[PDB]
């Protein structure tokens, strides 16, 4: 109910369930609340570019950007009002708290509240209303770095997409390698241009020694040069087109080039892992094919003999696959019993020995049974051996054989519902026949030591009706 | 011990200072100067005091004793290990200046012998568990890279300066007057060139001019070809061995979903399976999925672990009045702990009683699902047993139990109980008497107690 | 089938010709010229012939039937998939040029749609066994890289040439007059720049000047950052899957040496182990290589292996003269094969005989271990059986057999032979008579019957 | 004796009585012959340098190099006369041929003879012995590339060093990366200068525009420049110092840069494989050890229990490693039989059940016995289960427990030479005891049906004397 709906990454539809609480409360896994955080994540992509772009390129702060920086901020203001009507899921008790008084105290005692209220205040707009219309000082403008707190939402979204199985894993872990590098390039370029702008001598800079007056020109002309330099310095191509001349920027260039080893040495460590781990199953199966095909050529065996060997191996991988699809091992008994009763109760009752049996023992006879799976044409019970157990057929055919050093078909085919090896276990005699499979089937094993005491433990024993049913079946 | 650790960790701070000062003094200076000719004597004093205090030492070994105190025995080992080289790097340079004027340079590069103590610290600390393994490789690699860069820069500037004819050098062809500038302006260009060459971003200024620098650069450009390829293998190793859990989660969910779809289970029967499956990954450390990590041990260990967990709790129970030590011990060391998600049934109506439960933590409410009504008549806390009368009387369970919290319980089947009772019946007589002594109440179960006494 | 394959195998080289010609004509030319405008007609005629001849053959669907031949379905399959695109890119460029001269450049870039055919040859060849898996990835990577380089060079030169004021470009600043040189000299500089940039060796000459080339370079320098990192995973994934044999061999040899050293085997018994191991690991080309994993097959299939390898040889033997052949059907089916190194002993003197062997290839020597001497009186060739009389009379073995080449032997256990003789006692008289009457060399019947006739 | 002696990389000493055929032959696995090949491999190092150095830097062909080039060729002329006295090992048979008329015919039918004769012939000296003083012609000098056929000796030597277990694998496959790169660099550096030398206009060459007269100067001053350019172009550092100017060398530069991706992408593919495959055991062991620590610390259990818990698992890895030391599985019967005779024959006889037993059947019984390994304080036979096996105690010790309530040590001091499970298998009765080990030990498994049929098949069977020994043992 609760853990079933938190698995998907985009919520679930809600219709008249018990955690409705007050009619003015919205749940935190609803679908309408999961199409509202995506909008904020999309708008986060615009509010990280603008702050850095306005840190350096002064006199661009007046224009349409002044209006957009308020139109965007209005929504992040509304979200703070909204966050008081949202339930949260407790950790000690997996019940989800849905009380207004309990959720109002959870938020006011967290640093997230103060950071959210700090990262939404208009600094430049308010300052010019009271003080002069233009703010300056070579320092006033570092408050534009407050709006870099809103990257936690993207970091959070990129954790709800990996856990889901409806989505790829080569496509989602490679789109997370574009944003990081593009942001890195943006930051480096803007910082370098800012360093160059505020210098005493304008003809002793990296741009002032090529273009005489980089100031009093267009903004985008200064933007293209400082993106070009950053993208050339990354990726380790170097022309002599543009380089550093001062001593304030040689140090920044050194520190920028020293940190770039660990990122280009990290992209490879992921693009190698993806390719290595995507190419194993084909390797194994092709190894099997190459191993088999080498035997059938050098010895010049006919075509049918090779064909049968190649057709027989395919079923073995299928048996392994179905053997690797079992997950109910260590769940509590109250669920294993229900699953077993739903899957296997019908066929146990229709057994020739298990007829007229007390209903008390059948309940715990249905439990602690583990299903099996076998490829066709394989031995399960041999001849002249100590009995150990017996099997019950479920969904396949089987054959019965009895010979010393050869094979002689006896009796006939056995469909679902039949037993196997029941004759020897009751008389404590070595098994008098041999049984081999015919097709891909599943069987249920019981055992002998358990069954020795299981029958004796009960108080409802009939007048050896076990013997009566056994003799009725054996007579034919 | 404790007093020795503090003093031992002190000298590892001065080794960095020595390793930084010695190449700079070798390359960028010619004669001693006051600001840097003061701390050197202090460092020599500290190291000499370390030298004299090395005979009152004890060492440990697998074969040798933990503490060996025979002083004359230690001397034969110590004097034959590093006694000759530990003394040469302590004489003040001013004392040795009178030997030769040109020898001031080659005498300042012998202090790098004290750098062995960092090599005996990055391997001693390797074999430890309280510190992560992620932060014992990166520090070493970073230190190696920084040392290489610094040494190469200093040697290149020395080669440039020692030559006559200041023009036609890698630095004089770019700066008109490079010998009339501050010592901290010549030190930035050299490191600029070194980091420009090590990362293979060749800009185009500050390149060699004559043959000696060509040979030096030829020898310096081959070391990096291996030093760079020895840094990608480690990163790939680290990345591949750090992203296992999430693929396990995805694979398990895929397998469970595929199996459930294959057998066409009813829509309501997958929710319990999924909730239980995810609850282990939530409590990955509390013992549900950790059981096989604990079930690979012999009988004695896992029999003694339950002592610290359930022995005291099992004493104060409804039943088990006064059995001294044996039946309680055997019953305690045979249970099986299980966790249950909130709001899940554990006992239904008339469903073939097989076992009983003991509740350790959490809360639950006894529920009587009658014809059309669901009562909350009883509520149980930690300590009480659930499902007892239905297993000692072979009668279907009276009520149902639904939890309201993440609860941890205990289990034991009837067959083991009966076998234990048959093994020792003398202590068994107390249990049935306890039930009769405790069914003395004025509420409704008296009507069924009459039936019990009819069948008891 | 033979006629069909050749035709499409012919229609893949023309695709390469188009993939080279079309971008070059787009970038470096503006008006048709005879030498490069004639083969276009030929290739267009060939592709038109291909287009018209597509309804004389039927598609094949495996699931629907073994083979499908139809009329209506082919029309719907061809019409609704790629008919329009294939039809439109066939008109001669001379015919449509009269619409406008500017269309002649952009029109020729539509012929790259015919590049899907290479996408078929690299999908049909992947699922095959006659071609290795290593010569199907390198070619793809090489072709992709070369195509990228060529396209980038052509587009960059086009951007350069379309400009006015022929100076202030990436090429005008380097050569004063670039429009007055040969057409094959302007095509080397562009490729020089392209491969200089793609491998990240930036020399410094031939760099962008104005903003359009800066933007193009910014966009071109990001694609390589992924294309280069994609080529190292495919090389590690190849190196890992190629050094598995040697490591296994070293591990096995080391383990065998550890075993022998731990149990302190005598010097003359380790040689047989280290000889058989080496022989087995160098006999991996044929024989007992798959039989380690060939034992997982059912008995029905494995029973047919012996029929095509030993049944014909089993017919003409010293024994088994005349039989119903029912016995042989099991005797051959219950046989095992082994290999022996040259100069190795298989049988010693008087050591409780248990088996008898059949010789298939090579030679062997029958040697009597007399008092201090070893004679070579009897030599046996392939075909005969050794040890028959000693195992059918409960007598110790007669002589010692030593091999002299690389042999191959068949083995049967005496218990199974006794079991099969007991199962069918009637046919045993034939074997007994065959043993009795065929002693036909000097001294042989009497030395065999020194006590047999007494105990017969 | 056939393949055993060839395993070491540097041969073995020869004592006496070997397949010598002493008159006029030397054995090819000898030791003195294996030191005459390393000498020629060393001499190949010098002869792969001068051959390329004489192609480009003409006027160096006259001097000391001319004398050394003949002194070296003397030895390679002697080797051809030597190689008629060497023995070879066949393929269809594994015998070594020691007949002259058979080894003589093999050599003349291969390309090795003609190629060796062609390579070892001096051609520069003879063709100007009397014709003229010195040789020229712009093509006479490509004849010097014939002496590159001697690299197969190094190629063969590096294959015999990886098959030995006395030598590393991280040091032999890293000295194989220096030689290839150094040879590649030398070849490119020589070819480029050769292209530069023979050009009409000397001012339109890569070196001619930096030095006005690169000719008429020392050869070493023209060698340093062309080595520096090659090492700069490789490793992908590029200054604008020296570049191409012609159209004859832009093409060579393009191909040289294209052929280098496959090598700089191949060094990484080996240095990332060594590191990865050298660090697995520590990872697994650390996973186990830190798996133990996290559980015990959180549950607040004392250090006393964790001291034993940690130490217990250490023996598990030792048992697994000792299990992995078994390799003889598919060897012919005559080897396993003898090994079992040397290892297991003595202890089988000294058993109470097996005393006076016929020796003709002990040999059959002492074979096909596979042992096992058990960690301390484990269980092998429980109480009251169907009989399958009994055991034999080679080493270690086990204890018998039979008290469910207040379990203790009674009637249990079993040591090396005792047996367990005898009573249950011999009486066809469910096992009445449980036996537990004490330390790491090795035991023998026999079976039930096989031991039943073995005695029945024999005729001269000890009749009830086995029963006599059994009753003597069981009575007390
Ligand atoms: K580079
Ligand atoms: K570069
Ligand atoms: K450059």
């Amino acid at each position: 109910s609760v853990s079933s709906s938190l698995l998907p990454a985009f919520g679930t539809f809600i219709e008249d369930d018990n955690p409705s609480s007050k009619p003015f409360i919205v749940l935190h896994f609803d679908r309408r609340y999961r199409l509202w955080e995506l909008f904020l994540v999309i708008l986060v992509g615009y509010s990280a570019w603008a702050s850095l772009f306005e840190l350096a390129f002064e006199k661009a702060a007046e224009g349409a950007l002044l209006t957009i920086d308020l139109v965007v901020d209005f929504f992040f203001a509304v979200d703070i009002i909204l966050t008081f009507f949202v339930s949260y899921l407790d950790n000690t008790t997996y019940l989800n708290v849905t009380d207004h008084k309990l959720i109002a105290k959870r938020y006011l005692k967290s640093v997230a509240f103060v950071m959210d209220v700090a990262s939404t205040l208009p600094i430049q707009f308010i300052y010019k209303t009271i003080t002069g219309d233009v703010g300056r000082g070579q320092a006033f403008g570092f408050l534009n770095l407050l709006r870099l707190w809103r990257l936690r939402r993207v970091a959070e979204l990129f954790k709800r997409l990996e856990k889901d199985a409806h989505f790829n894993y080569f496509v989602i872990r490679v789109i997370k390698l574009l944003c990081v590098t593009i942001f890195w390039i943006h930051l480096a370029g803007c910082i370098l241009y800012w360093i160059a702008y505020h210098y005493p001598r304008p003809t002793d800079t990296w741009i002032g020694s090529q273009v005489e007056d980089f100031k009093e020109r267009s903004v985008w002309l200064g933007y293209t040069y400082s993106m070009y330099w950053s993208i050339v310095t990354l990726t380790t191509v170097g022309y002599g087109d543009l380089h550093a001349v001062n001593s304030r920027e040689k140090t920044f260039n050194m520190f920028y080039m020293l940190f770039n080893i660990g990122l280009t040495s990290y992209i490879i460590g992921i693009m190698t892992n993806l390719v290595v781990h995507g190419a194993l199953r084909t390797f194994a199966m092709r190894s099997a094919i190459n191993d088999i095909l080498r035997y059938t050529s050098k010895n010049r065996l006919p075509d049918t003999m090779r064909e049968q060997m190649l057709a027989h191996m395919q079923l073995k991988f299928k048996t392994a696959e179905l053997r690797q699809e079992e997950v109910l091992q260590d769940l509590p008994k109250a669920i294993r019993s229900s699953i077993n009763q739903h899957l296997f109760r019908s066929i146990i009752e229709e057994a020739y020995l298990f007829k007229g049996f007390p209903e008390g023992l059948l309940v715990q006879l249905v439990s602690q049974i583990q299903a099996e799976y076998f490829p066709p044409k394989m031995e399960i019970i041999l001849q002249n051996e100590i009995p150990t157990d017996f099997y019950v057929i479920v969904s396949g055919g089987v054959d019965i054989i009895a010979s010393k050093g050869v094979s002689e078909q006896v009796l006939a085919k056995l469909g679902p519902g039949s037993m196997a090896g029941e004759i020897g276990v009751v008389f404590n005699i070595p098994q008098p026949f041999t049984v081999r499979t015919r097709r891909l089937s599943q069987v249920i094993r019981i055992g002998h030591h358990k069954f020795k005491e299981m029958v004796q433990s009960d108080n409802d024993v009939d007048a050896k009706m076990i013997i009566a049913n056994f003799m009725t079946y054996l007579k034919g | 011990d404790h007093k020795y650790r503090i003093w031992e960790a002190f000298l590892v701070v001065l080794v960095v200072y020595t390793a930084w000062v010695s190449p700079f003094e070798f390359g960028f200076l010619r004669k001693p100067r006051p600001p840097l000719s003061i701390t050197d004597n202090i460092v020599n004093a500290f190291f000499a005091i370390d030298i004299i205090m090395t005979f009152f030492v004890g060492y440990l070994d697998k074969s040798t004793y933990l503490i060996v105190d025979d002083r004359k025995q230690i001397a034969f080992k110590y004097l034959r290990s590093w006694f000759l080289l530990d003394l040469v790097s302590t004489i003040p340079s001013e004392a040795a200046m009178r030997i030769s004027s040109q020898s001031y340079g080659l005498f300042n590069m012998l202090r790098l012998w004290r750098l062995r103590r960092v090599g005996a610290l990055f391997a001693r600390l390797e074999k430890d568990r309280n510190f992560n393994y992620f932060w014992v490789r990166c520090a070493k690699l970073v230190c190696v890279t920084l040392f290489a860069v610094h040494c190469a820069a200093c040697f290149y500037y020395l080669i440039a300066a020692r030559n006559s004819n200041p023009a036609k050098t890698w630095i004089g062809a770019n700066v008109a007057n490079f010998l009339e500038e501050s010592l901290w302006m010549r030190y930035v260009t050299s490191m600029y060139w070194s980091i420009t060459t090590l990362t293979t971003v060749g800009y185009g200024d500050l390149h060699p001019v004559n043959t000696k620098e060509m040979i030096f650069d030829i020898f310096y450009m081959l070391f990096n070809l291996g030093l760079t390829a020895y840094l990608i293998g480690n990163m790939t190793n680290l990345v591949v061995h750090g992203t296992s859990r999430t693929r396990n989660f995805r694979d398990t969910i895929q397998a469970a979903s595929n199996f459930a779809h294959r057998n066409h289970l009813p829509p309501r029967l997958q929710d319990q399976m999924l909730a239980h499956l995810c609850l282990k990954y939530r409590t990955d450390s509390e013992g549900l999925q950790q059981q096989e990590t604990l079930d690979a041990l012999p009988k004695a260990i896992r029999s003694s672990i339950s002592h610290f967990l359930f022995y005291s709790l099992m004493d104060k129970v409804y039943l088990f009045r006064g059995v001294s030590n044996d039946l309680l011990f055997q019953l305690v060391s045979e249970m099986k702990a299980e966790y249950f998600p909130p709001k899940e049934d554990v006992i239904l109506q008339n469903e073939a009683p097989t076992d009983f439960y003991i509740l350790v933590n959490g809360t639950a409410d006894l529920v009587d699902v009658d014809t059309g009504t669901e009562s909350i008549v009883r509520e149980v806390k930690a300590g009480d047993i659930i499902g007892e009368i239905g297993v000692l009387c072979y009668r279907p369970q009276l009520f149902t139990v639904r939890t309201k919290r993440l609860c941890q319980l205990l289990r034991m089947n009837r067959t083991t109980f009966l076998n234990i009772i048959q093994a020792n019946v003398g202590d068994g007589t107390i249990i049935m008497n306890n039930l009769l002594q405790h069914l003395k109440e004025m509420n409704d179960p008296v009507m069924t107690n009459v039936l019990l006494e009819i069948e008891n």
